């Protein structure tokens, strides 16, 4: 199968370095203390957090020193082509509710709420493509919804490798065909990466342009989604006075 | 700039489980028409492959000209074929890798005037399926719409001639466009280019072998080979004394036809020889002396069911370098060449064949499938090195 | 949690018609219910009865008929309970709650005439159509049962169930062929789908959608299960203390009057939502 | 179990001028009640009241663990161990019957020369061991 | 499969759904009779509170455990069902099911309106009901047990709880029987149970499903299940004097 | 009754409705604020490497040496004086633990506190059995803030008469940034009823007490003109609250009146917040104006 | 080239280093001069 | 339990150390901690031991159907434990954030990378294939688990010998050593991971760190990358914010710690062949160091089995024989007996009432 034709073009029709179309939103529930709703592409992701809290439980497991990031990570039943239903106990959610806790471990300024919870939760309602880039901008939008303070807008994409060329964005069916995937996580104004991760075989010399092909699209992904910021800020300023 | 759509498919896998897959798709505002006579260099600059104006015309098959009488556009004297790439994604998902891999070439190529155009990445071209449709009718009307547009873009100068072998687009859409006709095959050939004959001898001798076609296509049906039967039938065939059975071999020099079922039977034909191979013990009615053949009319045979089942153990090699580029890079299925004369070809699926093209091989058999013209396999164990004596 | 003084606020208000909203003893608040929001599903709902949210969808696929009877279908439901809704949803803990929706959608559904079973069985002992019915609790505000039984008749009325025509003959074809179209289905006659009633007893009143508030106030409560036309299919008391006799009698009335209105009311939006189609666009969640 | 000290157990501590202890830090003191009854309790200054070296002690050495075999075979009256030791490398040890040891050389280099080959004094017996296995270290 | 268990055959289909003995017919009766029923109040030595319930087909064994440590100002009121695998047409995983949570839960929501938890501070009880045998309704016996059993265990209760059952028949004119069987039930459309306070005159749980669909045969069930519960109460009036009887002058 | 259920309606951006530019200063988090030579960080903002970055979405505001950036969602942060309203979540040997919208909990020492009897006989350890029996599990009180502890805790005294366990009314609960401050935040509005403005963002609306601690119960029916006009606040206070308006005395009295006109069940609408929020605001635009 | 500059560079310490001396300390105190 | 705490000295000892650039253990900065490597008895057993840590790899295969779809391929488990015995914090159930990101670690290099043949794994398809089962466990924490992890289970997939079978026709049969010879394995590449720690901020790193070490610094970057200069994993973990020379840096520096350790691997495992080859002796028990106090053997010992029949004869000769009261069963009525001192009346009637 043609995953990149002689002309250029892709499968579904963008070139090697085009990102697909996002449109988010901030303020989708009321009851929670922070909401977000983000779709890239043809993936749909959403997250809802919840502000410094007294402890459940009040077992003695606080922090004297900081705060406590819990994050979870769900996915709906009808998410994608096969129905395929788990139980609250796989490990795939383990694994995402952890590469989400270390990386907003390091993205939120924490040492101002000693003794207190942050629970965030992410629900992707359709997944076709980079699910861990939409599940982190969807939770850096509701952390921002929510008003606490953190060092910089962390921001996640992804990115491949086919034919000697560096891909950017992957979908499913480019993902489902044995190549060299890696994702970061971003913060635009120091350069510095919060998460690494990688999977298959790939040779040292092409390293270096998978990994500045990957910065190079969340950087296109943070004036997107900075856009969206200063309308709603500015929409809320002007609402407020 | 890009404008989303989607595209929905029914992909049916070989258990017999179909899906409404969903997937993407995003328009552009400028494709490249790679012309001559494009009134904005800039906007695309045209980087590749650009024809030089000559010509009288222009013609477009719509999607089967190019499917089936592929084989006389090479002839380096037409000049000036633009492709649709409806078309080309049509044969591609249509006629495996032979005739896309000899399409492709000759796009591919400084020699021809031929061009690929993206008719379905341009933002007004495309066009959705209606109430009531097939892939036959979306097809012409997406073609004729981009045929149009290409006229229109080139501001009505360059004559476009769309070929069809449709009668009903002739009847319907060539008329209502100055500039541009919906004619037939041997119409263009004979109103344009008479002393091209070469192609008129060659159109109407596959125009013959068409109606043939159709013939031979639809007198197959869906049955490639008889089906077997139980046991107890064979017992009983045999003692009741209308089966004989022996063992059965192959010539050499002509191993698709020749083979022998030694009591000698002359079997001729895959047909009739029924999924089975040498040194197998099958059982065998005669046959009417009115349909015996010749090396007199000896008495051929007809085999049923295997009572008693041998097989082995063969050595294979892998296809080509450039003939497995283009089986993609994941490519699942693969065929092998045994290396004595009297065996078949083997279907088997792996994901190592571009890193063992000097090395023999072993494979197996689990099953002769009808809905195979091959019998099933699986890799079993590495051999030495062909140029090594060992 | 809410003080004495509260309560003792609340359940006088109740008796003398009047509440914290300003409703009566009988009003009902309004909903936003919508379809088609999913892509990936064969039918989707979204019903918003207040802070409550609630998204479902089901999903049609290829099954094989279980023993008792071959010319028939089965029905899936899976009622979860997702963590964004309350804090003290994390991970385990919201089980107890799905199981017990989930059997209450059983006990509701299970029922020779629900819907249909024969248009759900194409060969007889050897396939079957399958529905999964996926419910997914976003918020919780109060009044649940009825915003899901709300959202099941909902999107039942929108499924597809793409039609085949694959002939079962051993010589032909047997393996499933599809029509091929990618745009040609089948509707579900929903007509007759029922849905639950709550009645929360304050006082010696009885009170129709209550919230969160009156709901503490409450001791117990009932459930009717009334199809358009009128019929009862379940009817279970919850709570924790004791009703009396004649308070089935008089709840039973209110559930009958109250469950005619909502499917009235409910035919007559859905028809409205359809009478215009592929215009009006679809909003949710943007 | 965990032991517990007092505000007041330290030299000339009072109400008032109470002693600065953090979290995780290193104090030398005995014990006054060690029976298996309650959890012991140690105070830290002297019999008499004087705090002889006690107290918080530690600021720019090294603390390892050591089993308590070798801790029993330094405390002797007839070991010649820590003066031979202390010939190569000028130190100042603070022992402690719990199999801990806190060391202080010069260099961080000799600190960890001494950590390491301190371990080993239990076993390799002196004399025809002793003596070369020094002076291969000494270099 | 599981690691604290002993491991069988992976899968075992049982010979009913291969039984060529085909379904046979139940027949007719009278819908006014009660099965006889014997009843029998402090069987168990080591719990605190136990009673023993068996009529026709049926037997169900309760017990009650004393409180415990740990809305407080209240006691909680923990519950357990659980049935014998050995107990049906089929059997079943030792593991649970979502049904014996539902009949669970259809426990603990009819046994709370009868005890009093405002003399039990920050303490607990635990009731645990097993079913020996399944041979007709099931729910119509965890109560009134469950019931007897509470009462016989020294804890203050404002009443005892009596439960009742009910099915429909599937014929062109249907009527409500009393105290189906399983011969009666498999066979049947739809089923009612009642909880009845008998003195204090108040329906305490109340459950029903099936395929009828008149706000009129609902009525009537309803009421012949509360003259049903009516009725059972004179056999519990005298097995609990008994068990006092007998308990006290053992001292 | 019909039971309307009504479609979604896609929502106006911009907030073209009346049309306004800001002249403030907006940032959002990574930008680099002013980096003069010397200044000083407030709350929202933190230093890098010779830099003034904003860690929080909001406007920036400056009183003469210093660059803070105050967020437009928070939570409530406790200061010294403050009328606040909670919940006793916990009752401990020695004190109780009360909820009111802040990152930890607030404690209400049994030291500060009108015990019955309301004047000077004694104060000993017999008291502590009983303390856990009046002031129980899920009471609403109205305390002051006494002072701020180490680690963001707030300790809060009842040492007044108007302050203490409150009676009979409801509760609404709003984001506390939506309070303006003031001087009196204990109200007596000329309409039949009070209210209690929370700073942490609990309004309390009570009947007036008649004439003239929880001491006194009065758990007696409350008269039928009193509800309608506290439903009638209560759903003034729900309208004015979501748009936009920062709520006090005038605010609530102005809707109040323009709310007569029709029922108090029918006021659910998305429009008729709407007709009522700009008739207060051309109110307050012709009054202040 | 590269392939020989950055080997010179990491390479494992060559012969005697302290590690080594270290290690046989320890395989020297838990020896057995008798047998 | 839980383990011992962290005191204030030694974090402002080792940051001395650490900006001094020596360490404890006397080994510089590119530095591995010497290895040493020891094979069992039966094939697809070994014991590694980096510094001081220790982990047991077993293989071992079975005969199993494999599922739907994949008709030509065998599966591969993997389970890695933790064993209470390794540390005290240990506990079977009590540290679930550990267990998932090396298992993770583990299963995404040694399947992703396909240098394991499970292609020639089929005997028929659609019927009895070979399910291999790799199974690993933590005997003694000292820091960097991984790096061993991954060198015993390349060991250990390197040291096992399948059994055989003949098929030929559609017949089955299955061999044993003796019947015939045990067939190795086919492994396309090595896939060793390496490990880097930072150290304050990303000013420094250490390779190959052990426990203190680990207690004392940022963040982890791990990066496996099998023989030639192909690399197959990497994450990044722990509390790290990294720039772009440095990934690179890391990954030279696992490119040659790779070839260094395969080296030592191929001639451990050629060492170990001819040992089996020439005819010794090997296993377990011929690796115990003898030149030490704490080792002891003993040689076999009839022990004197000459008196056992004598003391057991005697023993039932001189004890008092069973007794001769029988007790009697009495019956009821059928389907209920009784046997034991009885009681009084045939049964209860009409006791109360």
């Amino acid at each position: 199968l043609e995953l990149l034709s002689d002309q250029g073009y892709r499968v579904d029709g963008r070139r090697a370095g085009e990102l697909r179309k996002i449109q988010a939103r901030m303020g989708v529930f009321a009851q929670a203390d922070g909401s977000a709703y983000i779709e890239q592409g043809n993936t749909k992701a959403l997250a809802v957090v919840y502000g410094p809290h007294e402890i459940r439980g009040s077992r003695a497991r606080a922090l004297p020193d900081r705060a406590l990031v819990n994050c979870q990570y769900s996915s709906a039943t009808f998410s994608t082509g096969e129905r395929k239903r788990r139980p609250h106990g796989d490990r795939k959610s383990c694994e995402m509710g952890l590469q989400l806790r270390q990386t907003f471990e390091a993205a939120i300024l924490t040492q101002l709420h000693p003794r207190s919870q942050i629970d965030i939760y992410v629900q992707v309602l359709q997944a076709d493509g980079g699910t861990y880039a939409a599940c982190v901008n969807a939770a850096t939008l509701a952390v921002l919804d929510a008003g606490i303070p953190m060092r910089d807008f962390v921001c996640a994409c992804s990115a491949g490798f086919v034919d000697g060329t560096a891909l950017a964005d992957l979908s499913h069916v480019e993902e489902a065909a044995g190549g060299p995937q890696l994702a970061l996580a971003l913060l635009p104004a120091s350069g510095q990466i919060a998460l690494l991760e990688m999977d298959a075989r790939l040779h040292e010399d092409h390293l270096e342009r998978v990994l500045e092909a990957a910065a190079q699209a969340a950087r296109d992904v943070h004036t997107l989604l900075d856009r969206v910021v200063r309308q709603h800020v500015r929409e809320a300023s002007i609402l407020l006075g | 700039m890009l404008q989303k759509r989607e595209k929905v498919l029914l992909l049916r896998t070989f258990q017999g489980r179909t899906l409404r897959i969903v997937r993407e798709h995003y328009l552009r505002p400028c494709v490249p028409c790679h012309s001559p006579l494009c009134p904005q260099p800039a906007a695309c600059s045209h980087d590749g492959k650009l024809l030089s104006s000559d010509v009288t015309h222009y013609v477009i098959p719509d999607w089967k000209v190019v499917q089936d009488y592929l084989e006389i556009l090479e002839f380096p004297e037409l000049k000036g074929i633009i492709f649709m790439q409806t078309a080309c994604q049509a044969v591609q998902h249509q006629r495996g890798r032979r005739q896309y891999n000899k399409l492709r070439n000759l796009l591919k190529d400084a020699r021809h005037d031929c061009i690929l155009f993206a008719n379905e990445f341009q933002q007004c071209c495309y066009l959705p399926r209606e109430r009531g449709e097939s892939m036959e009718k979306w097809q012409t009307r997406s073609i004729y719409n981009a045929a149009v547009w290409y006229y229109h873009h080139c501001q009505d100068r360059m004559p476009i001639v769309m070929v069809t072998e449709d009668e009903e687009a002739i009847q319907q859409y060539g008329s209502e466009t100055e500039g541009v006709f919906v004619i037939t095959f041997k119409n263009y050939l004979d109103n344009f280019w008479p002393d091209l004959k070469a192609a008129h001898e060659l159109c109407d001798s596959i125009l013959q072998s068409r109606r043939e076609r159709e013939n031979e296509s639809q007198e197959s049906h869906g049955k490639e080979y008889p089906e077997h039967l139980p046991l107890e039938v064979l017992e009983a065939g045999i003692k009741s004394g209308r089966y004989i059975q022996g063992i059965l071999n192959v010539n050499k020099h002509r191993a698709q036809i020749e083979a022998f079922v030694r009591l000698d039977i002359l079997i001729h034909g895959m047909k009739a020889r029924n999924r089975s191979i040498h040194g197998d013990v099958v059982v065998v009615e005669l046959l009417p002396k009115n349909e015996w053949k010749g090396r007199e009319p000896m008495p051929t045979g007809r085999v049923v069911g295997i009572l008693q089942k041998n097989w082995r153990d063969y050595v294979v090699t892998f296809p080509s370098k450039e003939e497995v580029q283009s089986q993609g890079k994941n490519a699942q299925k693969i065929l092998v060449t045994p290396w004595d004369y009297r065996i078949p070809k083997i279907r088997i699926s792996t994901q190592q064949a571009e890193t063992l093209q000097d090395f023999r091989v072993v494979v197996r058999i689990d099953s002769w499938e009808s809905t195979s013209v091959y019998p099933n396999g699986h890799f079993v164990r590495v051999l030495g090195r062909i140029g090594d004596l060992e | 949690t809410l003080s004495e003084a509260e309560k003792v606020y609340i359940v006088h208000g109740v008796q003398e018609d009047l509440r914290v909203d300003g409703r009566g003893c009988e009003d009902y608040r309004c909903v936003e219910v919508e379809t088609d929001v999913v892509s990936n599903t064969s039918g989707s709902a979204r019903v918003k009865l207040g802070h409550t949210d609630i998204l479902v969808g089901v999903k049609a696929e290829m099954g094989t008929p279980k023993l008792e009877k071959p010319n028939e279908g089965y029905l899936e439901f899976f009622v979860d309970c997702s963590a964004s809704a309350t804090p003290e949803f994390e991970g385990r803990g919201g089980d107890d709650l799905g199981t017990e929706i989930a059997n209450t959608l059983y006990r509701i559904f299970n029922n020779k005439s629900s819907v249909d079973l024969k248009t759900l069985c194409i060969s007889p002992r050897e396939h079957c159509w399958v529905l999964y019915v996926d419910v997914l609790l976003l918020e919780c505000g109060g009044n649940l049962f009825d915003a899901i039984s709300i959202a099941v008749k909902a999107a039942l009325f929108n499924t597809r169930i793409p039609r085949v025509r694959v002939l079962e003959d051993e010589e032909g074809s047997k393996d499933i062929e599809l029509s091929d179209d990618p745009y040609d289905c089948i509707r579900l006659s929903v007509e007759n789908v029922p849905c639950i009633v709550t009645l929360c007893k304050i006082g010696y009143r009885h009170v129709v959608d209550a919230t969160l508030q009156e709901e503490a106030c409450s001791l117990a409560s009932l459930l009717v299960s009334v199809t358009s036309k009128g019929v009862v299919t379940c009817m279970r008391k919850v709570g924790k203390g004791s009703l009396d006799p004649e308070s089935i009698f008089e709840m039973m009335e209110t559930g009958k009057r109250v469950g005619k209105v909502l499917h009235a009311s409910l035919q007559s939006v859905v028809h409205k939502e359809e009478s215009l189609g592929p215009k009006r666009q679809k909003v949710g969640f943007l | 179990e965990p032991a517990s000290l007092s505000y007041l157990s330290f030299e000339g501590a009072t109400k008032r001028n109470r002693p600065n202890v953090q979290v995780g830090d290193l104090i030398y003191g005995q014990f006054v009640v060690a029976n298996k009854d309650m959890e012991p309790e140690m105070v830290c200054i002297d019999s008499c009241g004087r705090a002889n070296g006690m107290g918080v002690i530690g600021q720019d050495g090294l603390l390892f663990k050591v089993t308590l075999g070798l801790i029993r075979k330094l405390l002797a009256p007839d070991c010649e161990i820590i003066q031979e030791v202390g010939k190569l490398h000028p130190l100042e040890i603070v022992f402690g019957m719990n199999g801990r040891i806190w060391v202080k050389a010069k260099t961080i280099q000799q600190t960890l020369i001494l950590a390491n080959i301190l371990e080993a004094c239990e076993h390799m017996t002196s004399d025809q061991r002793k003596q070369i296995f020094s002076r291969l270290a000494e270099s | 499969g599981d690691h604290r268990r002993i491991r069988g055959p992976e899968e075992s289909q049982p010979p009913q759904l291969y039984a060529a003995d085909e379904e046979e017919a139940p027949g007719t009766r009278d819908p006014t009779r009660l099965r006889p029923v014997y009843a029998r109040a402090g069987l168990l030595s080591q719990a605190k509170g136990s009673a023993y319930l068996e009529a026709g087909g049926t037997k169900v064994l309760c017990a009650v455990s004393g409180p415990r440590q740990a809305a407080a100002l209240r006691g909680r009121l923990l519950c357990d069902f659980r049935r014998a695998p050995f107990a049906g047409r089929r059997r079943r995983a030792p593991p649970g099911g979502c049904e014996e949570r539902e009949l669970a839960l259809a426990l603990q929501e009819a046994l709370e309106p009868a005890v009093r938890l405002g003399r039990y501070p920050r303490a607990q009880l635990e009731v645990s009901a097993l079913l020996l045998e399944d041979g007709g309704s099931a729910l119509a016996a965890a109560l009134t047990a469950a019931a007897l059993a509470l009462a016989d265990a020294g804890v203050e209760m404002y009443d005892l709880v009596v439960g009742c059952g009910l099915s429909l028949a599937p014929g062109p004119a249907p009527t409500w029987l009393l105290d189906p069987t399983r011969l009666e039930e498999e066979r049947a459309a739809a089923g009612l149970t009642v909880a009845l306070m008998p003195v204090l005159n108040q329906v305490a749980g109340l459950l029903g499903s099936g395929e009828g669909g008149l706000t009129e045969s609902w009525a009537e069930a309803v009421r012949l299940g509360l003259e049903g519960c009516q009725r059972l109460y004179p056999v519990l009036q005298q097995s609990l004097v008994r068990a006092a009887r007998r308990r006290g002058a053992a001292a | 009754m019909a039971m309307e259920m009504r479609l979604p309606v896609a929502r106006k951006p911009l907030s073209e409705r009346l049309g306004r530019d800001t002249k403030k200063h907006l940032v959002v988090p990574g930008d680099t604020i002013t980096t003069d030579t010397g200044f000083m960080r407030g709350h929202g903002t933190y230093m890098g490497e010779e830099k003034l970055i904003a860690s929080v979405a909001g406007s920036v505001e400056r009183v003469n040496k210093l660059i803070c950036v105050k967020a437009l969602k928070t939570r409530y942060i406790g200061e010294v004086g403050d009328i606040v309203v909670g919940r006793i979540t916990e009752v401990q040997q020695k004190r109780w633990k009360v909820e009111t919208n802040s990152r930890l909990d607030s404690v209400l020492l049994l030291s500060s506190m009108n015990l019955p009897g309301g004047e000077l006989r004694r104060r000993s350890a017999e008291d502590e059995l009983a303390m856990r029996g009046f002031l129980q599990e899920g009471d609403l009180i109205s305390a002051e803030v006494q002072a701020v502890f180490s680690d963001g805790a707030v300790s809060l005294h009842t040492r007044s008469l108007k302050y203490g366990k409150l009676g009979q009314g409801v509760l609404v609960q709003v984001s506390p940034s939506l309070v303006k401050r003031q001087k009196t935040h204990f109200h007596d509005l000329p309409c039949g009823a009070s209210v209690i403005l929370g700073n942490n963002g609990f309004i309390w609306i009570y009947p007036t007490p008649e004439h003239k601690g929880g001491f006194i119960a009065n758990l007696e029916p409350v008269s039928l003109a009193d509800r309608e006009v506290i439903s009638r606040l209560r759903n003034c206070i729900i309208s004015l609250v979501t748009q936009r308006m920062m709520l006090y005395d005038t605010s609530i009295l102005y809707c109040y009146e323009a709310s007569l006109p029709h029922q108090i069940k029918d006021i659910l609408k998305p429009e008729i917040m709407e007709e009522i929020v700009m008739e207060t605001r051309q109110r307050l635009l012709e009054q202040e104006g | 080239n590269i392939i020989q500059e950055e080997y010179q560079e990491y390479r494992q310490t060559k012969g005697r280093s302290l590690y080594t001396l270290l290690e046989e300390i320890r395989d020297l105190a838990l020896l057995d001069v008798s047998n | 339990m839980k383990e011992t705490p962290l005191s204030n000295c030694e974090r402002r000892f080792l940051l001395r150390a650490i900006e001094e650039k020596k360490r404890l253990d006397g080994r510089q900065t590119y530095d591995y901690r010497n290895i040493r490597i020891s094979f069992g008895t039966d094939y697809g057993c070994c014991i590694v031991e980096l510094g001081k840590t220790r982990v047991l790899g077993q293989v071992s295969c079975e005969l199993v159907s494999p599922k739907l779809n994949r008709a030509t391929e065998g599966i591969l488990f993997f389970n890695l434990e933790l064993s209470q015995m390794a540390a005290p914090a240990f506990e079977p159930g009590r540290q679930s954030d550990l267990l998932v990101k090396l298992n993770r670690l583990m299963e995404r290099c040694l399947r992703n990378s396909k240098c394991i043949d499970t292609e020639s794994l089929c005997v028929v398809a659609g019927e009895k294939v070979w399910q291999i089962r790799v199974d690993l466990h933590l005997l003694n924490h000292d820091g960097n688990i991984i790096d061993a992890a991954s060198i015993a289970a390349i060991v250990a997939l390197c040291h096992f010998r399948r059994p055989d079978v003949s098929v030929q026709g559609d017949e089955v049969t299955l061999y044993t050593p003796e019947e015939r010879d045990p067939v190795p394995l086919s492994i396309h590449h090595m896939p060793i991971c390496v490990s880097f720690a930072f150290f304050q901020q990303g000013t420094y790193l250490l390779v190959d760190p052990n426990e203190r070490e680990e207690r004392v610094m940022d963040g982890l970057l791990v990066i496996a990358m099998n023989k030639h200069r192909e690399i197959c994993t990497i994450q990044s973990s722990g509390g790290i914010m990294l720039l772009k020379d440095q990934v690179l840096r890391c990954s030279k520096i696992a490119g040659v710690k790779v070839a260094e350790i395969t080296e030592l691997i191929l001639k451990a495992l050629e060492n170990d062949q001819k040992v089996r080859k020439e005819g010794g002796k090997f296993g377990f028990a011929e690796s115990i160091a003898n030149q030490r106090i704490t080792a002891f053997k003993m040689e076999k010992a009839p022990i004197d089995t000459s008196d056992v029949e004598e003391k057991a004869e005697e023993i039932i000769a001189e004890a008092e024989p069973p007794s001769e009261v029988v007790s009697t069963p009495v019956l009821w009525t059928p389907g209920t007996a009784q046997i034991g001192e009885g009681v009084e009346n045939s049964w209860g009637d009409l006791e109360d009432s």
